[PDB]
């Protein structure tokens, strides 16, 4: 459960800081 | 399509002069109003799921050469469902003999 | 701006091209311009992807078409 959890919230961290690279919502190691 | 009332022949537009009439080539004339004004588009959208797909996601649930997967159908219970992934952007479709369609389709 | 008759479809472009002609009344509809137009819809999907500004947009076309007269309106 613990990796499970830990790699869908670190997937989701990965696809947020993609797509915000430059942009504003209104940075490599995490 | 314009076509001429007398002659059943298409009928071109001419863009003239500050309004547009279109012509047969039997001397035919019908003007035009409002709807007859657009020349040309090409909309950008890389999507032909709607129409392209239509009849392939209809017949999808009675394919037997699709994926299936172990879902249960919100419709009909049914604990099996063929599983259709559709275009560049690797688009996933549910769908079900019952009609069920997942949302998308 | 008198009437004029437009495509039905893009028929409310009417209400934007007012604001546009009184928040820019240093550019007006040239004497030259002929029967025939061109309607853009911009994607601000991309245009925030990439950080491209309207701005930028329109002084690049008018500054490479002057032959053309470009109007924009309000969208950020
Ligand atoms: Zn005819
Ligand atoms: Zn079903």
């Amino acid at each position: 459960k613990k990796v499970q959890t830990a790699l869908k919230a670190s997937l989701e961290f990965n696809t947020f800081y993609a797509f915000y690279e430059s942009r504003c919502p209104k940075y490599i190691i995490y | 399509m314009k076509i001429c009332k007398a002659c059943s022949s298409c009928m071109v537009r001419t863009y003239v002069d500050g309004n547009i009439i279109f012509r047969c080539s039997c001397g035919e004339s019908v003007q035009g109003d409002s709807q007859n004004l657009l020349v040309s588009s090409k909309v950008y959208h890389t999507g032909e799921m709607e129409d392209k797909y239509k009849i392939f996601i209809k017949n999808a649930p009675f394919d037997p050469t699709n994926c299936q997967i172990k879902k249960d159908c919100p419709n009909c219970h049914l604990d099996y469902l063929t599983q259709i992934c559709i275009g560049s952007q690797k688009i996933i479709i549910l769908v079900c003999r019952c009609g069920y369609m997942s949302n998308r389709g | 701006t008198k009437k004029n008759v437009m495509y039905p479809d893009f028929a409310s472009d009417v209400e934007w091209m007012t604001d546009f002609l009184e928040n820019h009344p240093l550019l007006q509809p040239p004497e030259d311009i002929a029967n025939w137009c061109i309607r853009l819809e911009l994607n601000k999907t991309t245009m925030i992807l990439k950080s491209i500004s309207l701005e930028s947009i329109i002084n690049s076309l008018r500054a490479k078409h002057p032959n053309t007269y470009i109007m924009h309106s309000v969208e950020n």
